[PDB]
RNA sequence: GACGGUGGCCAUGGAAGUCGGUAUCCGCUAAGGAGUGUGUAACAACUCACCUGCCAAAUGGACUAGCCCUGAAAAUGGAUGA
């Protein structure tokens, strides 16, 4: 790394110190641990509410921002910063706030690998594998026992138990199914309204 | 398997940097030739890799 | 069988039409150990595997595990079987690795051949070269699978992955397949599936009761996916064994009562028993139960391995009783591990019992094959087969039955000679000539004579053993000698060895003939026959005898006293082959001649041409050592031709000391064998070879040379051509920046050329040489030309009523039909590219009419000066842009020669002269009787009247006029911008996706650029397109095999030359011009030495004379 | 070269001489004599002859035979050592005068072996058992 | 696979030996420290597992035994083949 | 899907080089050609018939595998669309020759065009779009007011500020 | 986390950041070079540059000269005098 994280200071104050916090109503999301291919598609409709802000160095800095902004830092008892997550601007209602980025709320493909949940159904991978290999897989549910030159596995649904939700899932077994369950990220950590903090909701109240 | 098993081979043995001095085999990410009679040199090969 | 004899299969031999010819054969000699192992203990003549093993047979694991170790032999392998006979004989071609001619030649000696294809390997040089012909050809080749005890034994798997290995094998085949035909269909035929039995009625009744269900041939008729009606094989030997589908399904049978054929089907793919009592219900037809050889057949195999791993004497006895045959003998009588499977393994060999029906299904007679395999390779030629009607007298009905006559004729076919002084066994003595006492000896020295022999050996000079029971007892083949005649025979004589001296007639090839008898005559033809070589490669067709048509008239016959290839040696019993066979040319004769086909017949139309060329024209110009072996190497060749098609023996164009070849290693190979098994000599071989063309780029520019392309002012094109060489020898006098002329006699006789570059087509055509020597020289003594004149015409654009120079043709309008007559010297070959251009009807008796070729065109007489020409301008055509080599691609012009100039310019070169030949001024018209100038018209008709008033007798001399045409000519040519056109082969190389970037790696590495890609529809192999010079296209198949595993398959079609960046230079032999240095890398290098070793070809021309002529070597340059 | 010994060497080492002794041919090609050069495998030391083998194999000429063969070295086959030796048996071979034959480098001798071949030397090399029909 | 490696064992006396490895047909034993035992849940004739308290000795008794099934002779980038620590630092869910 | 048959069998998008017709189109693309059961020459049609004169070299050309039932579209780039604007002789056979001989403008004939085609993308669109378009091409020069491969934030050839339709 | 215009233009079935060559520009973002390597026929994948999480206070280079080491081998046994 070798610098202020990576590099000197000068590049992530140009679009943290200049760029406020300052807007109508704001959302703490943790939307870091997916990837930047849907994210910056998915980003269409968060610019039109605002957009995102802030590296999160400044998160000790944002006091002087709530000086000059109405609202307060501290609403209740957290800096909004303790994982990797990122600030949504929004003009949204107190409800569809909860809900504006949970309609389109969507995994993407990765640079150092993430979970995904595998109580939901593991989409089909690669069709048409070896008989062979087919009947030596066992923990497939549609199994063969060796039929033909070639053969389908047939596998629509999960290979492995429902239960195991994104952090401890079994990520060696989505391997075997390449196609696994984007629906992981972009949830809320927090939703702030200026001096009104509620709980993350999936759903609007 | 055998991809699996041929790489872990390589990291013991392989994949390794080398002396230009001593030619001492040290470790895939050395520095330095860790011997007194070289006088750890700071000049290093990786040990060469082949397909056959 | 254990008993067969000679004096029953002479009489079965005679008929056809149900004999079916059957051959061994593989890619590289893979597989054929097993293949052998096999075929020598079913044959009787050999008595079994015991006594097996002789008439040069060498087994190996080596070869199995993948291994070439190539070998020329055959053993006697005759069967006298229920009611029929069977020539199948083992065929041992060796063919070579590489793409060639002897890959064509050694493979095509084969009738019905089955085929061992891909080792563990495909996509090679290797398979696509020798099998190249044997797939080409639809004489319905089946389906041999590599050796499955290695899955059993060696690497230790159960028998489920020898389905896997199958699979692999047809995955391999498909490649193969796409490089000719198409594969998009086959595709799905290269899997392992048997899609029906799933029926209620079916898989309860067929699978209890017999039934029947349909084996016979799918879509293709040769080796690609198909059952070939139940003769697919599995062939194994590491004790010997003998099996394949048909085995697997008999065993099937005798468990409980299912058909063959529907078994065999069953087993070809995947087919699922449930085995609750051999009934099946559906359901395990889309999902799957265990395949069959896992289950059952192979699966006791692997329980036998396993038991002898452990030494159990009573468990391998039931696991054989398991596998449905019987259990043998030596079970109690050795301990029995390995001894009881060998034991097995020789009742169980004998596959004469269920292989023969099986070949008689899948080929009713030889007979119906023989017409499919005309037309696949050289009949006619590689235009036109003796199939279509072009070359049709009585082909088509002949080949349909086989043979060309029913009372055998014979005929000839290359497939290598057997090598002289070293076996030499057909000879002209009573024991070979009585054909029944050899048969005797034949079938009595496997076993029964080798006691004797032992006998003879060891107790002939007495006292062998020091107080021992060998002189005691004194054998005579009785006790001690009969051990020892089991394992393998001690001293049996097994070729029957030469008792007389040496008279070699031995030869191998392959005759198709009929029933042929001791004491048959034939025509013998001449080492120069015309008619036949008149009758090949065109659609002529005519029999008649020597009327002065041949260059020797003969009415001479030579005898044929058998038909051998050599197989049981000698003069053979079982001569009496039918239509169709495996057997070459016999009796006294190993003539197998490009031009001269040993026949009946006076003359014929031949039947098989010699091979073609699979790369054209490898050669090298070499000499021999110490000087009375000199026409040694000469008779060696004539050895050669007969050995390999192509060798430059007849016909001299490159002269007799020239290889001709097809190959990578195939030259050298040639070069090995006439030190070795032709002539015993010793000879200079020379490794560089193929001389490039050397291509002008442009014109030169203003100096005494108007009609041009403007300027050359260039620093250079690749190296520079300016101050490397010129100017100052005869540059002094006349031109600054060059020199494009000569000052010798200084301006009594003078000339300027120029050397323009000519379009690439025709250029082409031209180095193809349609034009003969006759075409371009003495039309008057010969047959005025007709057909000839528009031609050249066609190629180099001409003509005697062009009065504006070669520039206006070459431009503008190419392909008309004019009369090129009066032309000196068309090229450097007299057939060549370069043309002396006529603008002029006369200048001052010269540039006009050659020694003696006419168009029917005169200005005033055919009188002009063409005997200084002729000589002269030759001579500058074989000189290049850096001394020696011919002007390829390159239309010549000659501005002007003028002789009789009464001008003359101020120097001491000039005053020279003058001193020399004391003359006040040059001429012809004028005479002192002094000087020479020699011309047409004192040849033809004496004096000349109208075009001068005196003949021409003065002047320059004329040896001297003759030098100084070369010296300017050679001057220009330096100056002027060249670059080197490389000779080029374009390679379709058949690749696969994982071996292209390897391969292009190679070609930037080796020079050239690949130009585009083509794929093959429907499958994951293509063929790159990309061109390659030649000289670097050589151990380029080795290389690319080293590169990777030889995935890519190379072949190298011959696409013309090509102009590449590389310095087109050599140290100039004038030392005058060595003053400005031509450099030791850039004027001197290693691509351009194709000189010193590389060119001293002439059958034709390759004359370099010494220039500069003028009296003694005191008076030559006084002033000078 | 060439080499194959035995199995073992079959024991000591004896001679008739070592380097500048005749032997005879005993052999068909028209070589007449045999002088040695020097024999194989000997390794040896400061100042001692390299010896004669007792079946081994030797650089050799002919001295006196045919011109042809005559010059130019060859490896040979000792048969029988004039001076003599004992055996792992007891008992002590012993000849006439010395003896050879010219021979192939990978031992094996040309024609056929005339006279008496001591078994040792046809152990060591089956061409010669296969060559004669004296092995004593 | 050519020649299969095959490794057997004493626990007790804790002692490992190895039959064939490329195709040397000695034994190579080697006493294993005492604190280590060895069991395998082998899938296709490969993995050992060498468990023990003392890191230190194991350790040390593992490395010992990769060094056995080493050729001294020829190319490394020839044979890639002997035993091969896969997970070392490894520790057992309690 | 699994290449077993003949198309309609493999339906997917799959972008192409597809375009040229001498050294950008000899056989096929690079992920089609290693592939089973299809026909391999069919994809001639799509560049020879639908870009005559269009971009030839490393075009942007999507086709949707039916295989004789291929709806021939064409997404295109900003180097494309020059392409096609020169004339059609010095763009065709002259594909293993390189060429610069574009001035042509993609700052007004091209500038609203380029919404139209994309309109769900990463980036911003109306005020973003008109600067990318405004460089994304070595063939095409321009007139003064945009030009290619120099900074779009400062000056250009005539524009100094971020975003200006000229 | 390490995106898009985009397979930029060339060469080139193909080489898309990465056979190789050139120009090397912008959008969106805390964040991402028409790209450091590995690798791929080539794409991808990974890794880097580049950005944030956590731990929680020091860190990074570049030389300079003191002692020690490397260089640093010869002949009877062996000399800071021991």
């Amino acid at each position: 790394m070798s610098g202020a994280g990576s590099k000197r200071k000068n590049v992530f104050i140009e679009k943290a110190t200049k760029l406020f916090t300052t807007y109508d109503k704001m959302i703490v999301a943790e939307a870091d641990f997916v990837g930047s291919s849907q994210l910056q598609k998915i980003r269409k409709s968060i610019r039109g509410i605002g957009a995102v802000l802030m590296g999160k160095k400044t998160m000790i800095r944002k006091v002087i921002r709530d000086l000059a902004d109405s609202k307060p830092e501290l609403d209740a008892l957290n800096t909004y910063l303790k994982q990797n997550t990122c600030i949504i601007f929004c003009k949204d209602n107190i409800a569809e706030v909860k809900r504006v980025i949970n309609t389109q709320r969507v995994g993407a493909p990765a640079k150092a690998g993430v979970f995904a949940p595998n109580d939901v159904i593991i989409p089909a991978g690669p069709t048409g594998m070896e008989p062979t290999q087919t009947s030596f897989l066992q923990d497939l549910k549609i199994a063969t026992k060796i039929n033909r030159g070639q053969i389908d596995i047939v596998n629509e649904v999960h290979i492995i138990k429902t239960g195991q939700k994104v952090g401890a899932s079994e990520a060696t077994l989505l391997q075997k199914l390449n196609i696994k369950p984007f629906t992981y990220g972009l949830e809320p950590k927090i939703i702030y309204d200026a001096g009104a903090c509620y709980s993350p909701s999936i759903s609007e109240e | 398997i055998e991809p699996s098993l041929v790489i872990l081979a390589r990291k013991y043995k392989c994949d390794k940097m080398i002396c230009r001095k001593c030619y001492a085999r040290l470790h895939p990410r050395a520095v330095n030739c860790r011997k007194k009679k070289c006088g750890h040199s700071n000049n290093l090969r990786p040990k060469k890799k082949l397909l056959k | 069988m254990v008993l067969n004899s000679l004096d029953k299969m002479i009489q079965l031999q005679k008929n056809t039409a149900n004999i079916r010819n059957i051959c061994v054969l593989a890619h590289v000699d893979h597989g054929k150990t097993t293949l052998a192992d096999c075929l020598i203990s079913s044959n009787g003549i050999i008595s079994s595997r015991l006594a097996g093993k002789l008439r040069y047979m060498d087994s190996r694991e080596d070869e199995q595990i993948r291994g070439i170790t190539m070998k020329s032999s055959a053993i006697s392998l005759h069967y006298a079987t229920g009611n029929e006979e069977y020539l199948i004989n083992l065929i041992d071609s060796p063919g070579h690795v590489d793409f060639s001619s002897e890959v064509s030649t050694a493979v095509r000696i084969c009738d019905g051949c089955i085929i061992v294809v891909d080792a563990v390997e495909g996509v090679c040089p290797q398979t696509q070269a020798v099998l190249r012909q044997a797939w080409l050809e639809n004489i319905r080749p089946v389906l041999v699978i590599n050796k499955i005890d290695r899955l059993i034994v060696e690497l230790k798997f159960t028998p489920q992955e020898a389905y896997s290995h199958l699979k692999n094998i047809l995955e391999q085949i498909n490649a193969l397949t796409g490089t000719l035909f198409t594969s998009k269909v086959l595709e799905e035929r290269a899997e392992r599936e048997t899609e029906s039995q799933v029926n209620p009625n079916s898989e309860q009744g067929e699978q209890v009761y017999d039934w029947s269900t349909g084996l016979e041939d799918t879509d293709d008729s040769h080796l690609y996916f198909s059952p070939e009606q139940g003769n697919v094989v599995f062939t194994s030997a590491i004790d010997g064994w003998g099996f394949g589908i048909e085995h697997f399904a008999r065993i099937y049978s005798q468990k409980i009562g299912i058909k063959k054929e529907v078994l065999m089907k069953t087993l070809w793919g995947d087919y699922y028993i449930n085995m609750k009592a051999k009934k099946i219900m559906k359901g395990d037809q889309a999902k799957g139960k265990k395949p069959l050889f896992v289950q059952l057949i192979l699966e006791n195999i692997w329980s036998l391995y396993d038991a002898v791993l452990k030494k159990d004497k009573d468990k391998i006895d039931k696991i054989v009783t398991s596998l449905g045959l019987k259990i043998g003998a030596r079970e109690a009588r050795h301990s029995d591990p390995k001894v009881q499977i060998n034991a097995i393994c020789s009742q169980w060999l004998p596959i004469s019992h269920a292989v023969l029906a099986m070949v008689c299904q899948k080929l009713p007679s030889p007979l119906d094959i023989t017409a499919e395999r005309v037309e696949r390779l050289m009949c006619t030629g590689s235009q036109t087969f003796d199939s279509f009607p072009p070359e049709t007298q009585a082909l088509k009905a002949a080949f349909m039955k086989c043979g060309s006559e029913d009372t055998a004729p014979v005929i000839i076919f290359v497939s290598k000679m057997f090598a002289v002084d070293a076996k030499a066994l057909p000879q002209n003595k009573p024991r070979p000539l009585t054909q029944e006492e050899i048969a005797q000896r034949r079938e009595r020295a496997r076993q029964r004579h080798a006691e004797k022999l032992a006998a003879a050996q060891g107790q002939a000079p007495l006292e062998p053993t020091q107080d021992g029971s060998a002189i005691e007892t004194c054998p005579k083949g009785e006790e001690p000698r009969g051990d020892e005649q089991q394992v393998e025979s001690m001293t049996p004589k097994p070729v029957l060895q030469e008792e007389n001296n040496q008279e070699s007639f031995i030869a191998f090839a392959r005759v198709f003939s009929g029933v042929a008898r001791r004491g048959k005559k034939i025509f013998v033809l001449g080492p120069k026959y015309s008619p036949l070589e008149f009758l090949r490669r065109v659609p002529l067709g005519f029999s008649a005898p020597p009327d002065g048509l041949p260059q020797v008239p003969h009415m001479a016959y030579c005898a044929l006293e058998n038909l051998y290839l050599l197989m049981g040696r000698e003069l053979e019993y079982l001569e009496e082959v039918p239509p169709g066979n495996v057997l070459g040319i016999g009796g006294l004769q190993d003539f197998v001649l490009k031009s001269a086909t040993l026949c009946s017949l006076p003359s014929c139309p031949p039947f098989i041409p010699l091979n073609f060329e699979a790369t054209p024209i490898v050669r090298v110009a070499v000499e021999p050592k110490h000087p009375s072996e000199m026409p040694q190497l000469v008779k060696g060749m004539k050895l050669l031709n007969q050995a390999d098609p192509c060798v430059q023996i007849l016909i001299q164009e490159t002269g007799e000391h020239v290889l001709v070849t097809a190959g990578e290693v195939h030259l050298q190979r040639c070069l090995d064998d006439l030190k070795e098994r032709f002539a015993k000599i010793h000879i200079s071989v020379s490794e560089p070879i193929i001389p490039f063309r050397e291509t002008i780029t442009k014109p030169p520019k203003v100096d005494m040379v108007n009609e041009e392309i403007g300027k050359q002012q260039k620093v250079a094109v690749i190296h520079q051509m300016k101050e490397d060489q010129s100017k100052i020898p005869e540059g002094i006098q006349v031109d600054s920046d060059g020199l494009i002329t000569i000052t010798t006699p200084n301006k009594l006789a003078t000339l300027s050329v120029r050397a323009m570059p000519l379009p690439e087509e025709v250029t082409q055509i031209l180095e193809e040489n349609s034009d003969l020597i006759r075409s371009m020289e003495q039309l008057t003594s010969s047959l005025n030309e007709g057909e000839n004149t528009h031609m050249i015409h066609q190629k180099t654009q001409e003509k005697i009523w062009e009065f504006k120079g070669k520039l206006e043709q070459h431009l503008t309008g190419r392909r008309w039909r004019n009369i090129v007559d009066q032309i000196w010297s068309f090229g450097p070959r007299k057939c060549g590219p370069n043309i002396l251009v006529n603008k002029s009807e006369d200048f001052q008796n010269s540039v006009w009419t050659g020694p003696a070729d006419k168009a029917s065109k005169e200005a005033s007489r055919y009188r002009d000066l063409g005997n200084s020409i002729v000589s002269g301008f030759q001579l500058a055509t074989l000189s290049g842009p850096m001394c020696e080599e011919p002007l390829m691609g390159v239309c010549f012009v000659l501005e002007k020669w003028d002789l009789s100039k009464f001008e003359e310019q101020g120097a001491s070169d000039l005053a020279k002269e003058g001193q020399e030949e004391n003359e006040t001024c040059s001429g012809g018209n004028e005479n002192q009787e002094l000087q020479d100038g020699c011309s047409e018209a004192f040849e033809k008709r004496t004096s000349q009247k109208g075009e001068s008033p005196l003949t021409d007798c003065y002047g320059p001399f004329s040896g001297q006029l003759i030098a100084t045409m070369k010296e300017a000519c050679r001057y220009a040519l330096q100056v002027k911008p060249q670059r080197l056109m490389a000779a080029m082969y374009t390679c379709d190389i058949m690749a696969t996706g994982d071996v292209l970037g390897r391969v292009y790696a190679v070609l930037s590495k080796r020079e050239g650029r690949v130009l585009q890609e083509e794929m093959k529809e429907g499958t994951d192999m293509f063929i790159i397109k990309a061109v390659l010079p030649v000289a670097e296209s050589f151990g380029f198949a080795d290389e690319i095999r080293k590169r990777t595993s030889g995935l890519a398959s190379p072949q190298l079609v011959f696409s013309h030359w090509e102009i590449i960046p590389s310095d087109p230079f050599w140290v100039p032999t004038t030392e005058e011009e060595y003053l400005h240095f031509g450099e030791k890398a850039d004027s001197e290098n290693q691509a351009r030495k194709y000189m010193n070793a590389v060119r001293k070809r002439k059958g034709l021309y390759v004359e370099e004379k010494i220039v500069e002529h003028a009296e003694k070597q005191r008076t030559l340059s006084k002033n000078k | 070269m060439s080499k194959a010994q035995a199995v073992g060497s079959n024991y000591r080492v004896s001679l008739g001489l070592p380097v500048g002794a005749v032997m005879n041919s005993a052999d068909n090609s028209g070589a007449k004599n045999l002088y040695v050069i020097a024999v194989k495998g000997i390794k040896g030391r400061l100042n001692r002859l390299p010896s004669a083998g007792v079946g081994d194999m030797v650089m050799a000429t002919v001295k006196k035979g045919k011109p042809e063969l005559r010059k130019k070295v060859c490896t040979g086959l000792v048969v029988r050592q004039r001076k003599h030796w004992k055996r792992k048996d007891g008992v002590y071979i012993y000849f006439e005068d010395n003896a050879g034959v010219m021979c192939n480098p990978k031992g094996e001798v040309k024609g056929n072996i005339l006279g008496p071949v001591a078994k040792e030397c046809s152990d060591l090399w089956p061409k010669v058992a296969t060559n004669a029909g004296t092995i004593v | 696979a050519h020649f299969p490696i095959n490794v057997a064992v004493t626990d007790g006396g804790r002692v490992v030996e190895i039959r064939n490895f490329f195709g040397e047909k000695i034994v190579r034993r080697i006493e294993l420290l005492d604190g280590i035992t060895c069991y395998r849940n082998e899938k296709a004739k490969d993995e050992i597992v060498l468990t023990g308290n003392s890191l230190e000795l194991l350790s040390q008794s593992c490395a010992t035994i990769q060094l056995r099934s080493a050729i001294k002779y020829k190319d490394v980038r020839k044979f890639l083949d002997g035993i091969y620590v896969s997970e070392r630092n490894v520790l057992e869910s309690n | 899907m699994p290449p077993k048959v003949d198309p309609s069998e493999k339906v997917e998008v799959f972008l192409r080089v597809c375009g040229g017709e001498a050294g950008a189109m000899s056989t096929l693309a690079p992920k089609l050609g290693p592939l089973g059961v299809s026909p391999k020459k069919v994809g001639d049609d799509i560049a020879k018939a639908t870009q005559p004169w269009k971009g030839m070299k490393v075009s942007v050309k999507l086709t949707i595998q039916n295989r004789i039932a291929v709806p021939e579209v064409l997404p295109s780039a900003s180097a494309l669309v020059i392409k096609a604007l020169k004339e059609p002789p010095r763009d065709r056979k002259k594909e293993k020759n390189i060429k610069h001989n574009g001035n042509i403008p993609l700052e007004e004939i091209c500038k609203i065009a380029k919404t139209m085609r994309f309109k769900s993308l990463a980036v911003d669109f109306k005020g973003s779009v008109l600067e990318i378009l405004g460089t994304a091409h070595s063939v095409g020069c321009k007139v003064n007011g945009k030009s290619p491969r120099d900074i779009q934030a400062g000056i250009q050839s005539g524009e100094i500020e971020v975003v200006e339709p000229k």
